[PDB]
């Protein structure tokens, strides 16, 4: 009948695939720490590369994105600076 | 306007390529994830290039044109 639900009337999309599922316990240590670090992510002390890995992918499955910004945010940088160090502290926290 | 059309063009063709390979909505977006936090400084380059590996690693002319963006050496 349709017009009565938001719901899918397909059943199933076109789609062979599971949908391709990103193993995160590749990154290192350190990227996973980062992560939690530069989303702020506040934890309890002693963690292991599993529980980032867990703690990463779970706030990992919720990253608003934008097709257009983020194609070109990844374009200009990547064709200018592939990943820059510069050095410098932001908040004089100590 | 003015994007896709003389200066993004096979980086456009990736992308494409990306969309229509990965073909799941939710799968395009992990792309665009790994994008994300690697330009907000999080994740290394060949962090980058092999999260999508799962993704872009099934077609070598796709995950080879990243590498070849990216200046992946790995020689």
């Amino acid at each position: 009948s349709n017009a009565g639900s938001d719901d899918d009337g397909g059943d199933s999309p076109v789609q062979d695939i599971d949908t391709p599922e990103v193993d995160l316990y590749q990154l290192q240590v350190n990227t996973l720490r980062r992560y939690k670090r530069h989303f702020k992510l506040p934890t309890r002390p002693g963690l292991n590369k599993a529980q980032l890995v867990e703690i990463v992918g779970c706030h990992f499955k919720s990253i608003p994105v934008n097709e257009k910004d983020t194609l070109t945010c990844f374009i200009y940088s990547v064709r200018n600076d592939k990943n820059k160090s510069d050095l410098k502290a932001d908040s004089g926290v100590h | 306007s003015n994007a896709s059309k003389h200066g993004v063009g096979t980086e456009s063709l990736f992308f494409d390529k990306v969309r229509k390979a990965l073909r799941s909505a939710e799968a395009y977006e992990n792309f665009l994830r790994c994008l994300v936090i690697f330009n907000q400084e999080v994740i290394s380059r060949a962090e980058l290039v092999q999260l999508v590996s799962p993704f872009l690693g099934k077609f070598p002319e796709l995950f080879n044109w990243f590498k070849n963006f990216l200046g992946y050496k790995e020689s």
